[PDB]
C-alpha cells in the first residue's frame, strides 16, 4: 500500500544572483514514512541538510520539508532527490526560480 | 497536554 | 475557531524489535511539542516560544507519558502483525490522531480520535464520543475489546477535559504568536510559455496563518477551469507560500488582474503584470 510522493522545491525568498538564500524540499503525501531526500547543487549534495520535521496530514500521508542555505547564481543549478519505496527510481526535481 | 492509551489494540 | 491535536507515530523497522515513536502536538495547526524516539535524548520539546512558560515538571511528565506511549504502539503493532496475518521480515506503521475543536464560542465543539494501520483506516472514536467504528475485519476485535474495557469513557473524558484545559491555557500563552497574522507579499512575473503565449505568476509571500485565495480575473469573470494552482508550502520560517498562473495570449496581458484573499488582508489586494 504505497503512495508516491509529492516534490516542490523552492526558494524561502525572491531569488537574486550572488545573494544567500534558503533552499527548501517539501516532500509530500507519502507512504511508507522512510525516505532518503538530497539536494545537489550541479549534481553534488549540498552539505549540512536540515530536516524540518517528519510529520502526516488529516488523510494519514506523511510528510516533511528539508532545507538548506544556498547563494543562487545565473549558471548554478539546484536539485532535490527524493528515493522512496514507491518508486522504481530516485526521482530528481530541479529548482527554477519561477516556481 | 498528551493523551495515554488506556487500552492495547 | 481553535484546535488541539496530537499526531502519534510508530515504525517498526526491520529488525529492530523497538519501533520509532514521533508524537507532534499542533494548537491551531501550529506545531508546539514534539517528541522523537530516533534522538539522541528522547524527551518532549518545545517547538514554539510560548512553551517556555511550562516548567521542568510538565516536560518530564510529558516524556514518560511517551515512554509509556511508545510500549503501547510497540505491543499494538505486534497484536495488528496477527489480525492480519502478516509477515515479521518487513516494516509497519501505527499511526493516531486525537484531540478537540473549539467553536467561536470558545466551548467544546468537537472531540477527536482516529487511528490507521498502513496509513489505512483502523478504527475510530464516533462524535459521540460513546462508539467505535471498525474499517474492517480486523479492526471488529478491537472494537469489541474496546466496548468492554470501557475504553471509549477514557478517551471521552481526556477530549472534553484536559484537552479542553490546556488548549484554553495555550491560547492564553501563545495568544501573541496565535492569533497575529502576516499578511501575504503578493506580486506578479512575467514568463515564456509557447509561441505567441506568454504565463502569468501571481506569486504569495511571508504570510500567516496557511489559509490563503488567489483569483485570476477576465473580463471581470475568474478563470477557475484555466488556473495553475500549486498547493501551500513552509518558507521555514513559519510563513507560507502560494502561487496561481494562468496562460494568457501575448500582448494581451494587461487585461488580466489577480486577487489576493488573507484574513490579515482587511481588503483584498488587485494586481496586475508591469511591463
Amino acid at each position: 500500500i504505497q503512495k508516491t510522493p509529492q516534490i516542490q522545491v523552492y526558494s524561502r525568498h525572491p531569488p537574486e544572483n550572488g545573494k544567500p538564500n534558503i533552499l527548501n524540499c517539501y516532500v509530500t503525501q507519502f507512504h511508507p514514512p522512510h525516505i532518503e531526500i538530497q539536494m545537489l547543487k550541479n549534481g553534488k549534495k549540498i552539505p549540512k541538510v536540515e530536516m524540518s520535521d517528519m510529520s502526516f496530514s488529516k488523510d494519514w500521508s506523511f510528510y516533511i520539508l528539508a532545507h538548506t542555505e544556498f547563494t543562487p547564481t545565473e549558471t548554478d543549478t539546484y536539485a532535490c532527490r527524493v528515493k522512496h519505496d514507491s518508486m522504481a527510481e530516485p526521482k530528481t526535481v530541479y529548482w527554477d526560480r519561477d516556481m | 497536554l498528551s493523551l495515554r492509551n488506556p487500552i492495547l489494540v | 475557531p481553535h484546535s488541539m491535536r496530537y499526531f502519534e507515530t510508530a515504525v517498526s523497522r526491520p529488525g529492530l524489535e523497538e519501533p520509532r515513536y514521533i508524537s507532534v502536538g499542533y494548537v491551531d495547526n501550529k506545531e508546539f511539542v514534539r517528541f522523537d524516539s530516533d534522538a539522541e535524548n528522547p524527551r518532549y520539546e518545545p517547538r514554539a516560544p510560548w512553551m517556555e512558560q511550562e516548567g521542568p515538571e510538565y516536560w518530564e511528565r510529558e516524556t514518560q507519558k511517551a515512554k509509556g506511549q511508545e510500549q503501547w504502539f510497540r505491543v499494538s503493532l505486534r497484536n495488528l502483525l496477527g489480525y492480519y496475518n502478516q509477515s515479521a521480515g518487513g516494516s509497519h506503521t501505527l499511526q493516531q490522531m486525537s484531540g478537540c475543536d473549539l467553536g467561536s464560542d470558545w466551548r467544546l465543539l468537537r472531540g477527536y480520535l482516529q487511528f490507521a494501520y498502513e496509513g489505512r483506516d483502523y478504527i475510530a472514536l464516533n462524535e459521540d464520543l460513546k462508539t467505535w467504528t471498525a474499517a474492517d475485519m480486523a479492526a471488529q476485535i478491537t472494537r469489541r475489546k474496546w466496548e468492554q474495557s470501557g475504553a471509549a469513557e477514557h478517551y471521552k473524558a481526556y477530549l472534553e477535559g484536559e484537552c479542553v484545559e490546556w488548549l484554553h491555557r495555550y491560547l492564553k500563552n501563545g495568544n501573541a504568536t496565535l492569533l497575529r497574522t502576516d499578511s501575504p507579499k503578493a506580486h506578479v512575473t512575467h514568463h515564456p510559455r509557447s509561441k505567441g503565449e506568454v504565463t502569468l505568476r501571481c506569486w504569495a509571500l511571508g504570510f500567516y496563518p496557511a489559509d490563503i485565495t488567489l483569483t485570476w480575473q477576465l473580463n471581470g469573470e475568474e478563470l477557475t477551469q484555466d488556473m495553475e494552482l500549486v498547493e501551500t508550502r513552509p518558507a521555514g520560517d513559519g510563513t507560507f507560500q502560494k502561487w496561481a498562473s494562468v496562460v494568457v495570449p501575448l500582448g494581451k496581458e494587461q487585461n488580466y488582474t489577480c486577487r489576493v484573499y488573507h484574513e490579515g488582508l482587511p481588503e483584498p489586494l488587485t494586481l496586475r503584470w508591469e511591463p
